[PDB]
């Protein structure tokens, strides 16, 4: 779909108003690019908090997997976006989510030295 | 043949600036890696045996973290890399790969990570990288003489300079 | 395009050993330079303005003297080289060329000669170099931290290490 | 000529006996390669004293110029072969010889840090 492509792009580029318009015209919130990335993967990794918030309240799937098996929380975890990691955990992001290589968001935070986020993810995991 | 690919990868890297936006990293990764590419780092066995593998959607993140780490330059020196032909893939196995990063002021530290780089390229799928496995044997941290000179009569700073960044 | 040529030149150099006989230098020079090639070095303007040009029959001699000089490795790092097309020749003008040599024990000194490299390649005369002009702006001498560390409490050696090789 | 090529090669590779045979069969002592190098240029640069001596006593031209304008003395000077530089000066090598770039054997010795040879060439030049 063209509409889906435009929404993926708007989310990546941080275009709050364009995301609003595309959704209003019926752009699929759960559209996928070449790499299986959803608008929420792209907004999360690029630090676009407001788009992450709108997507989650308009039905975006919080535990969507890309081709590599990564969730939006993996991506926010890897790229050091603390507010986004929190918004994802509030809306039911799975801390035990594993990529193709069996890595959790925790291990990704560990690997890229994102200390605050690794701590939040450790406390999250203990609580059922 | 696969060598010119790592030529092109090094040359594109030589265009990095702090202005290099998140889109440039995706276009760099699209130019050189397959859609299902996988990147593995194996660390030296002295501070334990550590290994991570990342999928295609975080390969941009990996390269970018080297510059976030303070590198102003990155290039890969491959020494007589062994090329091998399979049906669907070409292998490049270099047991003398040096990963070179320059850092800025004040120490202008150059870091040289020596190890074995094993790559799998997809056979005319535009010769993009399917597998990247870097196994680190040892590293060297180089100091400009001018920085040694300015602290030569300074035990405090010589203590600072005498200690490695990582190990 | 001319860039892959300096890729190939660096890669062949990465095969140098002290066993590399006088015939290997002639075959290296034949692979990369025209029969009437000319090589010019211009030095930094601090210890005077010095310039020499050598003809094709001593270009082997020039490259070889770098290794006789104690280099164990030589490569050229070209940063966004400007390529220009004329009728009979292609020009490559790189204002950020680093000539990198590693030296061996005891100091494992790395020397980095930064300057402008201007090349003229003959237009499909197998893309061999007709003109080589390296104008040196500055240089850096790098010391491994481990060598700093071993002499850190040794004023005598710190005096030795604090002085440049050339200037 | 094939014979000339074989002689150029024998001189380069230090093959004393092969040089003897080729000359005995009428190999041109003043044969030239692609680069205008004579057997004496090649023997001089490769440190082959005995071939340099035989070539000079069998009529080799001591001041032969290659394509770049270099004489055997330029080449011996550049490559640090002191005995050969002396044998060439004894057999009338021109210390004021200039390449295409107006360099003498002296300047070449200077450039490659061949100190002994640069001194001999300076003393030579003063004497007519």
């Amino acid at each position: 779909s063209d509409l889906g492509k435009k929404l993926l792009e708007a989310a990546t580029e941080g275009q709050d108003d364009e995301v609003r318009i595309l959704m209003a015209n019926g752009a699929d919130v759960n559209a996928h690019d070449r790499l299986g990335s959803t608008p929420l993967h792209l907004a999360a990794k690029m630090g676009h908090l407001e788009i992450v918030e709108v997507l989650l309240k308009t039905g975006a799937d919080v535990n969507a997997e890309d081709t590599a098996g990564y969730t939006p929380l993996h991506l926010a975890a890897a790229w050091g976006h603390l507010e986004i990691v929190e918004v994802l955990l509030k809306h039911g992001a799975d801390v035990n989510a594993q990529d193709k290589f069996g890595k959790t968001p925790f291990d990704l935070a560990a690997i890229f030295g994102n200390e605050d986020i690794a701590e939040v993810l450790q406390k999250a995991a203990k609580l059922n | 043949q696969t060598d010119y690919r790592i030529f092109e990868l090094n040359k594109r890297l030589q265009n990095w600036t702090e202005e290099c936006d998140n889109l440039w990293w995706d276009a760099f990764t699209t130019e050189f890696f397959e859609d299902d590419a996988m990147l593995t780092i194996t660390f030296c066995l002295e501070d334990g045996p550590k290994r991570y593998t990342i999928g295609r959607t975080l390969i941009p993140r990996y390269f970018r973290s080297i510059f976030e780490g303070g590198a102003t330059e990155l290039y890969y020196v491959l020494k007589h890399p062994k090329e091998s032909f399979h049906n669907n893939f070409v292998s490049l196995d270099c047991d003398q790969c040096t990963m070179v990063t320059q850092h800025g002021k004040p120490m202008f530290t150059q870091v040289c990570v020596e190890g074995r780089l094993y790559l799998e390229f997809m056979f005319d799928d535009m010769m993009r990288i399917k597998t990247w496995h870097f196994s680190i044997r040892q590293h060297r941290e180089l100091i400009p003489r001018s920085i040694l000179a300015m602290h030569a009569q300074d035990p405090q700073m010589l203590d600072q300079l005498s200690k490695n960044i990582t190990r």
